């Protein structure tokens, strides 16, 4: 074994009673962060997804393309945009979209969701949050979900016997790791929330989260289309309007 | 209406608009940075050093040193001598950590000088004991005592006149008089927590009493009484107690005693009775079922209303001192104290600069005194003047007062 | 925590919350007040109105009586009260004495209503600041402005509102008695204030002046594009 | 066998302890809580089993457990716990013909284990109270005692003056009497040192406020 | 009105598993473990394969979500998100079927009352005259 | 007195442009990398009593605690599962230099002293050091002037020019908390500081000093002062310090208690009893409200550097700053984004130049414009009633 | 916090009561009004038009407040009645006074100084209701004007309060014409606007109230509209509205065929 291949922080295997470094051994990863990459991609596709045209062209820029063309963002002269926020009404698609994107990309896919950052030890949702981008970072490019952001990263409130100092930690550490020294090589975000109003100005500002992509409810185009879509696997009979289902639905939901 | 970039699209734009020179580039940096990181291979790892003595001072054969005195002695403490039966001892022995044993002595030309827990010296496969060792100094209090006085005297604390006899008095004269208390009848206080807001001179002063004291100083490190394994911190705290009254006269100076202990409900706080423990330790120790001997306290907190009843109760903290923000004197020698140093004109009014700053702390002197120096060097003066430091009064103190004409 | 009564001091002696009523003033547009020889001036910034808005019905300048105008900034329904109970003693004051109010009595009482206001706690301080341009039945060119505090003071030129500390600069640096020798000078000198805050200069300026013994006059927009397209030629030539 | 003092920080619970001690004959054995949280898993226990059959060997004993509220509050949880259940089968272990009492002491009942006060467990609760004027007045009268304090003095005063000051509190006022007399090179402590005193133990200052007559 | 119940009877003619819980259950002291729970259990179910969890009474923590300003609020907060992603979320769960009761489904929180992955609506309400002859004579 | 560790960086190419002066400096630079890469090949192509030392030394060498050395021969060491032996002393090791608590080194089977191992740096204060330097040089920050000259007084001029202070007997600024909105560039001003700084840069995040056990907080943050104590000149940048530094109120839970006990730690490092080597503190903050004035106290924090929303001079260096290596076309006047009044951090000025260069580039167009610049900020800023003033 | 009284000043200046009456108007039912040449008129939604509710009042948000005028109400009823009665008062205390029609103005600065001094004084919580008056005076005219909680009062063309305001007042910005705008006109935009911003399927005629200020003979008329006139106007924007349908399927017919 080479020395340079031993770098600090690394299992190694000793032999037994010399302790003689044998070899190099997968880097540790806590269990908890190692069962949260993505390993069976969900079956979600960009066709089951109706009317999230100019959704899925923009997530589709900030994700797909600098990861695959940086040369055209080097050209340009621009950094690369690094984040992106879906928010909107319950059941537009916005994690849909984020399986899509997981299912198409080719790009390590990480997945928090909740709050499984939040744990009852001290100081250890902002350890979770680190060791994710390390694991992120050794596996670039990677995308990393964060399902319901606003359960991890809202609004920070006084430090006092009412506030929850230690999410606010988990937040203020996730913060750093978006932006702060030594900037992420090619780790994209895509944070999903469903009430934006609450999540904290550092969190929702451009450079963490450059782009906040809005799911409206569908407006009967786009309902067309998810019947359609749903509908496709389905023996429809002659004579059914799904237009007219559409327009019986306002303001309904995907 | 947004087409999408096909493949024609992107094998353009990186082709079209183009330097002649952008591949060359591109090529050459990715070269340097492999460069660099080969570079970093070869030559990376320097030699951490590993302690070697220069040589000629070491002593080869020392390998029968490795093989004769080889026994590598765990050290045991002798609970319990089973009375020594007389003859045949079978002496007991509690190696920490391992286990009880019943052993005997070995070559020991001293059968006698033995006791109980006197830490003797244990063999690894046979635990006869081999040799005795002096009693354990725990390294960590051993350090936390204070060896080298620091530079502070009790003529760069200004405004703290009042405070500054009380801890004198309290401090020093039942060590250095005691002819007085002793005719009078009153024995002093034993025990002072120094309190007030944010910077006032309460480190400042237990500096001082380091520097003047002729006795013993513990400084102790508010961390180093909380650690894991329950039980320690109290631990610590008794040793530390054991070795001031070892100490023939002993000053302790818990700082930010707020660390170690406030309020001791607990309620969802199951998990941190460990550091309630330790403060219950150390208050026993302050006060309890035994006399305490020639230990004084010193205690410096900022927020001495966290702190539990029983600890500020006037049997362990006796003499509780208040440092207040200094009023317009004080202001002024503060001022005085601070400039002393300082190379500024003659006729600079501290006076005035200290009415300038109301309700401000001898720190808050000190940085308008160390900005009025800084606006002197940025703009390459030599003598910082009355202006500057009405400039660095108007950037620290409150960085329209025209109702109040 | 010594805060929300209006008449509790705190440890440092400060009344906060007429403190918070300034810091309401200073949420109004920009206001400056100048004072000449014969003539008294005030400029106001309008930030301009919703097309489908009418314009008559948002007024920063009222007339208190004749010798007497009032330029306002802060809250605009605490401005309507204070310029009403204004204008009511300024006419009772005539009834009182057979004499036109000065400038000083009118400002006096707008002062004094401001702190009634303020010294009780069932009542909330008048969160506006004034500027009283007037003459006195003497003839003479009067400027006095009047916080929520309760407090008066007599300027020779000054500026209230959002941009009060840059145009109070600007007319420290920039008053003189060459700038206002006459009665015309005066205008370009509150215009050429106005400017520095407002960025249009044109559609966003109310000018009023005063002048002895005659009612006071709103110049017409197209007068206020004239003055202003004299201020950038001679800026243009000075350059 | 089982008496619980219990009652304010200072109100002298552990004094009484020291006097019993010194005036009880008998073997005294001064349990100090926290000394029973060892480290090392079953010490805690050890220790407790350990000081109870030293007790039960020196037959007329009296075990007196200063802060009691160490050993168990109420729930290394684990550990400390079980040393608590050790307590309560050493206690529940032996009838009340043996001469093993037990004096524990505490400042906080609310945290104490309910079950560690129950019958033949802990049981003779005795409050201490703050103490009255009188009680005041002998506390102030006892700690100087051994002092020049002029006969004009008038504790009775002093007492009124308290207001809520523990028996500590009394005793450093005694101190800061003595103090302030030994300032202003006084041969006697006076009622005006001993105002001073009350002023310093409260830690308050006494200025010449303008707005009083 | 018989709902614990009908949960009961579906457990009794189940033929894969069947997880019951209380709401109330989830809203532990420790920070971070109401949602800790919500994961273990549907995990639980997942590795369990074809299952059924049943959560007695959601009204505790299930409730239209509001917002938080203090700790423990946010917390109840954290717990009905958790039990959403868990729901309908990045990981499908295969055969994992959920029943909640409630006393009122008004003050649920939209999201979870999705007409969607979320929930299906039964009403469970007092016994008719002839529900409450079949009541009787099943009793008796 | 280690020494500075620095931070390696290659030189800069002054013309950001694609042009052949450029590809002259570059090639320049590869080829002093190739000479050196060749030197040292060229070294170790051309390349007794220590070896068989370290061969009676043992081969997998324990690492243990001495605690009170004895004689000059014996000394009592740990073993780091508790035990503890009283060991021997070999001749190879310094002597006068261990001392009580240094981690020394034991042979694996006769547990002898051997080594002392005077490097004990634990891993979570070693990964917090800068050994790389951010290419954010102080010509990437456009305007916060008077920021840049109030850390440069801070902590550059008393490393360039430490004969100003002396000249006066001044003691210059130890800490600084830079604190504003979010995103004005407080992290800037560090990186700044990091890469044309010859001292050791530390960085560091408030919520990265709590752990998860007992004492264990306080322990990284004394050997994280430790560690910057012993190389100096060295700067510690703490980065939202209001992670931990938060309000001290009465806690009533225990990991409260335990993050204020880390923060008292803080607090005695920054200014405690005893001393402060050449260790200067940067700290920056959003919201500086709710830190306690005990951390805000003018002896640990000298320096107090507000980052306010840039003005309008300011705004037009940040566009000219963040359009400089932009193709940016004729038709674009950065005049009219100037203009409005509407909160824009430098780092929303950035997403929008970003984001007009991804609209031309959806357009097809590789050089930016106007109308792209307008989407841009329409498209990019996401977030009193009318007529109440006035 | 300073939004426990209505008589405390936020540290930046705001009356966050005062600030939160005006938001909670939104929660009124949708009134508007356009000023015409011809005339002046308003319309306003029923928010609650169940059908065991009976008819009673020939309107209940838009009522006349003296021959001159009428003023719609828009916010909590009990403070709508209150503030209604009290404008009669006003209007018909200034007819006793001068004998002659209050001015629109001076009605509306009056009740505005009352809900000022709500605003200012001791324990009165804020006029939760908001008001769009419209009249005609002998000075200028058909006058509209619109009232806030806090006693701020502005003159408008054409206006709209309560739900959905930004979407109503952004159309008529988009649609009104500035001095080319007569009543039919008038009538035309409000349909359309109450259309697209009531957001419940179809314009019921049901659901809408409609009243119109027109000088006649010299006398000032108010007349709000019979539900056949609204009925009328929106089956003519319903055919209107198909017309434009039409015309945009024949549109994408062409297209296709291109
Ligand atoms: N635009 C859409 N096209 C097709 N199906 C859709 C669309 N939006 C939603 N759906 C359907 O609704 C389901 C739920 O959508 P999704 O889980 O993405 O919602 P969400 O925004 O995460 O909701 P929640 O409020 O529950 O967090 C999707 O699995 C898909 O079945
Ligand atoms: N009375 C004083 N006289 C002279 N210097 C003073 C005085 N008070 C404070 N200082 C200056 O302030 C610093 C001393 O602060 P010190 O360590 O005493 O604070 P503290 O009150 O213990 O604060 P904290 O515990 O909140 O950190 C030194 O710069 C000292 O020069
Ligand atoms: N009733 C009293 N009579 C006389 N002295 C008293 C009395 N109460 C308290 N003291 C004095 O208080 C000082 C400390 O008392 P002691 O240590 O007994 O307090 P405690 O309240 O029993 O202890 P703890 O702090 O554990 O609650 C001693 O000087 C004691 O003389
Ligand atoms: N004055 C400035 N000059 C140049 N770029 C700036 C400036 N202010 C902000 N930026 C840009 O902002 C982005 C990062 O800002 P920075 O890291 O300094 O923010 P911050 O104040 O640390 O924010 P936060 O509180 O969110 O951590 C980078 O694009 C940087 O270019
Ligand atoms: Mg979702
Ligand atoms: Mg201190
Ligand atoms: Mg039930
Ligand atoms: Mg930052």
């Amino acid at each position: 074994i080479d020395i340079n291949d031993v770098t600090p922080n690394c299992r190694v295997a000793l032999r037994n009673d010399s302790y003689t470094l044998h070899k190099i051994l997968p880097n540790k990863v806590d269990p908890l962060v190692s069962l949260m990459m993505v390993e069976k991609v969900p079956d979600s596709t960009y066709e089951m997804i109706g009317g999230l045209d100019k959704q899925i062209k923009e997530i589709k820029e900030v994700i797909e393309l600098p990861v695959k063309h940086p040369e055209l963002f080097e050209a340009l002269g621009i950094a690369q945009p690094k984040g992106v926020l879906l928010y909107g009404p319950p059941g537009t698609g916005k994690t849909l979209l984020a399986r899509a994107v997981a299912h198409h990309t080719d790009c390590t896919f990480i997945r928090v969701s909740g709050s499984e950052l939040v744990q009852k030890f001290i100081g250890e949702g902002a350890r979770m949050v680190r060791e994710l981008f390390v694991m992120a970072r050794e596996h670039a490019p990677s995308i990393i979900f964060m399902d319901e952001i606003d359960s991890i990263g809202s609004s920070r409130l006084e430090g006092g016997s009412g506030g929850d100092s230690e999410v606010q930690r988990t937040m203020l550490e996730l913060l750093n790791q978006l932006d702060g020294f030594e900037a992420t090589k090619n780790i994209k975000v895509i944070m999903a929330t469903n009430r934006i109003d609450i999540l904290d100005s550092a969190l929702l500002r451009p450079g963490r989260i450059d782009r906040k992509i809005e799911f409206p409810p569908p407006n009967e185009e786009a309902r067309l289309d998810i019947l359609k879509i749903h509908s496709r696997k389905m023996n429809l009979t002659r004579g059914i309007n799904l237009r007219k289902i559409a327009e019986l639905m306002p303001g309904a939901s995907g | 209406p947004i087409r999408a970039l096909d493949e024609g699209d992107i094998a353009l734009l990186k082709t079209y608009g183009q330097s002649t020179y952008s591949r060359q580039i591109k090529q050459v940096e990715d070269d340097i940075q492999q460069l660099l990181k080969k570079i970093n291979e070869l030559t990376g790892i320097k030699e951490s050093d590993t302690g070697l003595a220069p040589p000629a001072l070491w002593d080869l054969a020392a390998d029968k040193q490795t093989l004769q005195s080889e026994q590598p002695l765990q050290v045991a403490r002798c609970t319990k001598i089973i009375n020594a039966d007389s003859e045949d001892p079978k002496y007991i022995i509690n190696v920490k950590q391992f286990a009880k044993f019943v052993v005997d002595l070995s070559d020991q030309v001293a059968p006698t000088d033995i006791e109980e827990g006197m830490r003797v010296g244990v063999d690894r496969n046979k635990y006869q004991i081999h040799i005795p060792l002096p009693p354990k100094i725990d390294p960590t209090v051993t350090m936390m005592q204070v060896e080298e006085k620091p530079d502070v005297t009790y003529s760069d604390v200004g405004g703290c006149k009042e405070q500054i006899e009380k801890l004198r008095e309290v401090v020093e004269t039942p060590l250095l008089h005691p002819e007085r208390f002793v005719n009078l009848g009153i024995e002093p206080p034993k025990g002072v927590l120094l309190f007030g807001p944010p910077g006032t001179g309460k480190t400042l002063c237990a500096r001082a009493v380091a520097n003047r004291t002729d006795a013993c100083f513990i400084r102790v490190i508010g961390s180093e009484l909380v650690q894991k394994y329950v039980g320690e911190g109290a631990r610590m705290v008794r040793e530390l107690f054991e070795m001031a009254r070892t100490k023939k006269a002993c000053l302790i100076f818990f700082d930010e005693i707020d660390a170690i202990g406030g309020a001791r409900f607990d309620d969802g706080a199951g998990g941190d009775n460990e550091v309630q423990r330790t403060m219950l330790e150390l208050i026993n120790q302050l006060d309890g079922f035994d006399p305490r001997g020639n230990i004084k306290v010193l205690m410096a907190t900022n927020r001495p209303d966290t702190l539990d009843p029983a600890l500020m109760r006037p049997g362990r903290l006796d003499r509780k001192i208040e440092f207040s923000l200094p009023d317009l004197e004080g202001r002024t020698h503060i001022f005085k104290i601070h400039a002393r140093s300082m190379s500024v004109e003659r006729d600079i009014r501290f006076e005035l600069l200290a009415r300038l700053c109301p309700n401000s702390t001898g720190a808050e002197i000190r940085s308008v005194c160390t900005e009025a120096g800084m606006f002197a060097i940025r703009a390459r003066r030599k003598i910082a003047t009355e202006k500057d430091f009405l400039e660095a009064v108007n950037k620290v103190i409150k960085s329209r007062y025209m109702t109040y004409n | 925590s010594y805060d929300r009564a209006i008449t509790v001091f705190s440890p440092d002696g400060h009344l906060f919350q007429v403190e918070y009523a300034q810091e309401a003033v200073k949420k109004g547009s920009t206001a400056v007040g100048v004072r000449g020889r014969d003539i008294v001036v005030l400029g106001v910034e309008k930030k301009s109105v919703a097309k489908l808005q009418d314009e008559r019905t948002v007024r920063k300048i009222c007339a208190l009586d004749d010798n007497v105008c009032m330029a306002f900034a802060g809250l605009t329904a605490d401005a309507r009260i204070v310029i009403n109970r204004a204008r009511v003693e300024c006419q009772s004051h005539r009834l009182t004495v057979e004499d036109p109010v000065t400038v000083e009595y009118i400002t006096r009482y707008i002062a004094s209503l401001k702190q009634r206001y303020t010294q009780s706690n069932g009542r909330r301080p008048f969160g506006i600041s004034a500027l009283i341009v007037g003459f006195d039945f003497d003839g003479t060119p009067r400027l006095y402005q009047t916080d929520p505090s309760g407090t008066y003071h007599a300027w020779k030129a000054n500026a209230i509102g959002r941009g009060a500390k840059s145009v109070r600069e600007f007319l420290e640096k920039n008053y003189t008695d060459e700038a206002i020798e006459t009665d015309d000078l005066t205008i370009k000198l509150v215009i050429k204030a106005l400017l520095e805050v407002v960025q249009s200069g044109g559609k966003n300026i109310e000018l009023a002046v005063m002048r002895r013994d005659q009612s006071l006059k709103i110049l017409n927009p197209e007068e206020i594009e004239k003055y202003v397209a004299e201020i950038e030629k001679e800026k243009e030539e000075n350059e | 066998k089982g008496v619980l003092m219990y009652g304010p920080p200072g109100t002298g619970k552990t004094l009484l302890a020291r006097a019993c001690a010194a005036q009880t004959k008998a073997t005294f054995l001064k349990l100090a809580g926290p000394q029973l949280v060892q480290m090392f898993i079953g010490d805690g226990a050890k220790l407790v089993r350990d000081a109870f059959a030293l007790a039960k060997e020196k037959a007329p004993s009296i075990i007196f457990i200063d802060e009691l509220d160490a050993i168990g509050t109420k729930r290394g949880d684990r550990e400390v716990q079980r040393t608590m259940l050790e307590l309560l089968n050493q206690l529940d272990g032996f009838q009340p013909n043996t001469q093993v009492k037990v004096i524990a002491a505490t400042n906080r009942v609310d945290i104490l284990d309910p079950a560690l006060l129950r019958s033949g467990r802990l049981d003779r609760k005795i409050e201490f109270p703050m103490p009255n004027e009188e009680a005041r007045a002998r506390i102030m009268q006892i700690h100087s005692r051994k002092m020049n304090v002029s006969p004009d003095v008038n504790y009775e005063e002093l007492a009124r003056c308290t207001d809520d000051f523990n028996g500590a509190q009394c005793k450093a006022v005694c101190v800061e009497a003595g103090m302030i007399a030994l300032r202003r090179g006084a041969t006697e402590l006076t009622h005006e040192d001993y105002m001073e005193g009350i002023l310093e133990v409260q830690a308050k200052k006494k200025a010449n406020l303008q707005y009083y007559a | 009105c018989g709902k614990t119940m009908l949960a009961k009877a579906v457990a009794h003619h189940t033929t894969a598993a069947f997880i019951r819980v209380v709401g109330s259950e989830f809203v532990q002291k420790y920070l971070g473990e109401g949602p800790r729970m919500v994961r273990d259990v549907f995990r639980l179910a997942k590795e369990n394969a074809p299952a059924i969890i049943f959560i007695d009474e959601i009204d505790a923590i299930a409730t239209k979500r509001f917002d938080a300003q203090t700790g423990a609020d946010r917390e109840v907060q954290r717990i009905l998100l958790e039990l959403l992603n868990q729901m309908d979320g990045f990981d499908q769960n295969v055969n994992v079927k959920v029943i909640m009761a409630t006393n009122r489904a008004d003050t649920l929180d939209p999201a979870l009352l999705r007409p969607g992955r979320l929930d299906r609506k039964i009403e469970f309400p007092l016994p008719d005259r002839r529900q409450k002859r079949l009541i009787f004579s099943t009793i008796t | 007195t280690k020494g500075p560790d620095a931070a390696s960086k290659l030189p800069l190419v002054t013309p950001h442009t694609q042009c052949r002066l450029k590809l002259l400096k570059l090639e320049r630079i590869k080829d002093y990398l190739l000479m050196e890469e060749e030197f040292i090949r060229n070294q170790e192509q051309m390349k007794e009593e220590r070896s068989k030392v370290d061969d009676l030394r043992g081969t997998p060498m324990s690492v243990g605690t001495l605690e009170e050395i004895i004689d000059d021969n014996h000394a009592i060491v740990s073993t780091s599962v508790g035990s503890e032996h009283y060991v021997s002393i070999l001749s190879f090791v310094d002597k006068d230099l261990l001392e009580p608590g240094c981690s020394v080194l034991l042979n694996h089977k006769v547990h002898a002293v051997i080594g002392v191992l005077m490097d004990d740096t634990d891993p979570l204060v070693t990964v917090m050091k800068v050994e790389k330097a951010p290419q954010e040089t102080y010509a990437d920050i456009g305007g916060l002037d008077n920021q840049i000259q109030e850390i440069k007084e801070s902590v550059e001029l008393p490393l360039t020019h430490p004969e100003y202070y002396e000249e006066m007997g001044i003691k210059p600024p130890k800490g600084v908390i830079l604190y504003g909105p979010p995103g004005t560039g407080k992290t800037l001003l560090a990186k700044a500081v990091a890469n044309q700084t010859s001292a050791t840069f530390l960085r560091v995040v408030g919520s990265e000093l709590i752990q998860k056990y007992l004492g264990d907080g306080p322990k990284l943050v004394r050997e994280l002062f430790r560690v910057a104590e012993e190389h100096a000149p060295s700067i510690v940048f703490i980065d939202e310090i209001d992670a931990i530094g938060t309000k001290r109120y009465d806690s009533n839970s225990g990991g409260e208690r335990e993050i204020q006990r880390t923060m008292l730690e803080l607090l005695n490092q920054l200014d405690g009893f005893d001393s402060r080597g050449d260790v200067k503190v940067i700290m920056a903050t959003n919201r500086i409200e709710t830190l306690d004035p005990a951390l805000i106290r003018p002896g640990r924090i000298d320096r107090k550097i507000e980052f306010p929303l840039p003005d309008e001079k300011t705004k037009k260096r940040i566009f000219q700053i963040h359009t400089s290596r932009m193709t940016l076309a004729d038709d674009v006047t950065l005049d009219d984004l100037i203009m409005a009044k509407d909160d824009l951090s430098g780092a929303d000025i950035k997403a929008i130049c970003t984001e007009a260069g991804l609209m031309a580039l959806r357009e097809r167009r590789m050089k930016v414009t106007n109308e792209d610049f307008k989407k841009s900020k329409e498209n990019v800023l996401y977030k009193t009633p009318e007529g109440l003033y006035l | 916090r300073y939004d426990s009284r209505t008589t405390i000043f936020s540290p930046e200046g705001r009356l966050y009561q005062v600030e939160y009456a005006m938001e909670a108007i939104g929660h009124a039912g949708t009134c508007l009004g356009i000023l015409a040449n011809d005339g002046v008129l308003l319309a306003a939604e029923r928010r609650n038009i169940h059908k065991l509710l009976d008819e009673v009042f020939f309107s209940e948000k838009i009522y006349k407040l003296n021959e001159d005028m009428a003023c719609s109400v828009a916010g909590i009823t009990s403070d709508a009645n209150v503030l209604t009665n009290e404008l009669r008062l006003i209007a018909q205390r200034y007819l006793l006074q001068y004998q002659e029609p209050i001015p629109c103005e001076q009605l509306v600065t009056a009740l505005c100084d009352i809900k000022q001094a709500y605003t200012q004084f001791g324990g009165k919580r804020p006029f939760g209701v908001s008001l769009l008056y419209i009249g005609w005076d002998k000075h200028y005219g058909f006058q509209l004007y619109q009232s806030d909680p806090s006693g701020n009062y502005g003159g408008w063309k054409a206006t709209c309060i309560g739900n959905n305001s930004a979407a109503a007042v952004s159309m008529l910005k988009q649609d009104y014409k500035e001095g080319e705008m007569t009543l039919k006109s008038a009538l035309a935009l409000a349909i359309k606007v109450l259309n697209k911003t009531m957001d419940v399927s179809k314009l019921s005629a049901e659901k809408v109230e409609i009243a119109t200020l027109t000088r006649e003979n010299g006398k000032t008329v108010i007349r709000v509209l019979k539900q056949k006139e609204v009925e009328q106007l929106i089956k003519k924007h319903e055919e209107e509205e198909a017309k434009a349908e039409r015309e945009k399927k024949e549109k994408e017919q062409k297209e296709k065929d291109k």
